[PDB]
RNA sequence: CUACCCAUGUCCAGGGUGAAGUUCAGGUAACACUGAAUGGAGGCCCGAACCCACGCACGUUGAAAAGUGCGGGGAUGAGGUG
RNA sequence: UAGGCCCAGGCGACUGUUUAGCAAAAACACAGGUCUCUGCGAAGCCGUAAGGCGAAGUAUAGGGGCUGACGCCUGCCCGGUG
């Protein structure tokens, strides 16, 4: 029942810019689903059907990183 | 079905076969053939460029609709027919207008059945539109990857892809393979998944049955003189002497990636096949 | 015993034969030398 | 000449055995099956032409720079041959 | 003119192919099994390049490695090399 909602993705920085266009060309392919844009995101997201909690924790690996992990 | 034969002898001893349930004729039309000679792996210099082929019975090649542009005309299914060249069946079309084509036969159709091929025929086994027009989640087979070049993907005989989801001018689609990929929305494509599908469980039996299949047999290369070939040589049953099984042509043959590197297709693999 | 000659016009025309000489500029260097070294019987 | 391939032709005396299927019956719950008739499958059997080359003997400045004689194998096929 | 037969074992499942001219086999091949690469201008191969085979095929397809009908099975080790 759409374990991840559209507002995630908006609240996790991922419209437009630069910053949220480096962010989507890490995790997609961290989660090797490719690039998208916002809504095509959600929807490999969701035809991939991949859990919440490993989405979480690439988000957190990108961001460290990001952070210089 | 599958028929099984006695073994009245070695030769028929495991063998299996066929049995052409569907095959309503057998007699192919005459205005839709063409001249097709084997070439036993033969180069334009003579020369032998492809091991383990050649010989075989004589065929005749059928043209075949790959395209299905035929559109607003409401085609009609006629026969089934048995092609030595494909591993499917084929259908004779009757359009409206007096036109007669081959078709991949889907399973499931029989004669009598209606055809549409325009980007407004509905939802059904045989009919072919535009990939925009699709819903999501059904069945697919014959995919054209340039618009208007006719289809080229799984096309064999039980195979089937899927439809995954649409994009802007893309479209999501699992092979057979088990790959996903995005392709152009414009190409064209057939509902139902290709008939025959029992193609697979067929025994072959003897040698000679796959010999007049032009097949030729093939040598070890364990067992030639280390002159021919990376294994050849040794004791007399010698083990592989090297740190990995190689390819007749000095190249690794195990778990070795040839894909190229700088395929400018890349960016529309979204998930390259597993197993 | 099947020797190894075994006579045909034909096929003698269509390999050793004059056209198929003027047909390669190594045939005419053939025809060449035979000529110069003033042989009788140019072809075959 | 020999190796493999491509196109187009052609050759294989004669006799066996009897798969599938079909039709009858019995049979069973109909089926499982059993038994007859029909049918004519098979890299099936025996054996000439043809192709090959397993044993022995002879020959070894030979009839012959690889043969002959008596036996041997395949012989509708992964056949032989122009 | 016209099959000697029988009782035991080893090897190879079988019909087949092989050192023209000292080796016909337990060697090769094979039907089956398994591993691996290949999304189509496919992978591989010939060619310096055009041009081709693969294929007028499309993952139930194509190439490569090992094993070799059928029945019962294929144990432990990832330090080294790939
Ligand atoms: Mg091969
Ligand atoms: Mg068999
Ligand atoms: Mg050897
Ligand atoms: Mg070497
Ligand atoms: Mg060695
Ligand atoms: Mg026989
Ligand atoms: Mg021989
Ligand atoms: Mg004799
Ligand atoms: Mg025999
Ligand atoms: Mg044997
Ligand atoms: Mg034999
Ligand atoms: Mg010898
Ligand atoms: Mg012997
Ligand atoms: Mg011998
Ligand atoms: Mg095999
Ligand atoms: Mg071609
Ligand atoms: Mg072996
Ligand atoms: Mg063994
Ligand atoms: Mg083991």
């Amino acid at each position: 029942e759409e374990e991840i909602t559209f507002a995630e993705l908006i609240e996790a920085g991922l419209v437009g810019g630069e910053m949220a266009r480096r962010r989507r060309q890490r995790l997609g392919e961290e989660l090797k689903i490719g690039y998208a844009n916002g809504r095509q995101f959600h929807k490999r997201l969701k035809v991939f059907r991949i859990s919440r909690d490993a989405f979480y924790a690439a988000l957190a690996q990108v961001m460290r990183e990001e952070a210089g992990d | 079905a599958i028929k099984k034969y006695k073994p009245t002898s070695n030769g028929r001893r495991g063998m299996t076969t066929s049995d052409f349930a569907e095959i309503t004729t057998d007699k192919p039309e005459k205005s839709l053939l063409a001249p097709l000679h084997k070439k036993g792996g033969r180069n334009n210099q003579g020369k032998l460029t492809v091991r383990h082929q050649g010989g075989g019975h004589k065929r005749q090649y059928r043209v075949i609709d790959f395209k299905r542009d035929k559109d607003g005309i409401p085609g009609r299914v006629a026969t089934v027919e048995y092609d030595p060249n494909r591993s499917a069946n084929i259908a004779l079309i009757n359009y409206a207008d007096g036109e007669k084509r081959y078709i991949l036969a889907p399973k499931g159709i029989q004669v009598g059945t209606e055809i549409m091929s325009g980007p407004e025929a509905d939802i059904k086994v045989g009919n072919a539109l535009p990939l925009i027009n699709i819903p999501v989640g059904t069945v697919v087979h014959n995919i054209e990857l340039k618009p208007g070049k006719g289809g080229q993907l799984v096309r064999s005989a039980g195979t089937s892809a899927q439809v995954l989801g649409k994009e802007g001018k893309y479209v999501l689609v699992r092979l057979n393979s088990g790959e996903v990929r995005m392709i152009l929305s414009a190409c064209r494509a057939s509902i139902g998944q290709v008939g025959n599908e029992q193609h697979e469980l067929i025994n072959i039996g003897k040698a000679g049955r796959s010999r007049w299949k032009g097949i030729r047999p093939t040598v070890r290369g364990s067992v030639m003189n280390p002159n021919d070939h990376p294994h050849g040589g040794g004791e007399g049953r010698a083990p592989i002497g090297r740190k990995s099984p190689m390819s007749p042509w000095g190249k690794p043959t195990l778990g070795f990636k040839t894909r190229k590197k700088k395929n400018k297709s890349d960016k529309f693999i979204v998930r390259r096949r597993k197993n | 015993m099947k020797r190894t000659f075994q006579p045909n016009n034909r096929k003698r025309s269509k390999v050793h034969g004059f056209r198929s000489r003027m047909s390669s500029k190594n045939g005419r260097l053939v025809l060449a030398r035979r000529r110069r070294k003033g042989r009788k019987v140019l072809s075959a």
